[PDB]
């Protein structure tokens, strides 16, 4: 859990400003996640412009 | 005295104050503060007496 130690870190941030620090060690928090992240997120994807171009047809109003 | 005011026991979590007061904001992280110490004080890189 990285938001469990944010929370200690963020409660006593020692009046640090960068944000550097800020983004640095909010985006430190998800790690990486590929080679089968990448092609289910892109199974998925397609997967919502498929069921889209599917809802498109049998169309009533958008006669054009 | 003194070691009665210290409230820390192990090498570690002292590491790991000495890591924060360093470098304020940031989390624990144990190579990086023992990287750290081995930097400042017994690295032929980044400390001279000449």
């Amino acid at each position: 859990a990285a938001a469990q130690v944010l929370s200690s870190v963020e409660s006593e941030i020692g009046r640090t400003t960068d944000p550097v620090r800020m983004y640095m060690r909010e985006m430190g928090t998800v790690e990486l996640l590929t080679r089968e992240g990448e092609i289910d997120i892109a199974k998925r994807i397609e997967d919502g412009i498929n069921q889209v171009q599917c809802s498109v047809a049998e169309y009533p109003e958008a006669i054009t | 005295e003194t070691l009665r005011v210290d409230p820390t026991n192990d090498r570690l979590s002292a590491l790991v104050e000495i890591y924060r007061m360093m470098r304020p904001g940031e989390p624990p992280t144990r190579e990086a503060a023992e990287s750290l110490f081995e930097n400042l004080f017994f690295s032929e890189d980044r400390y001279d007496l000449s």
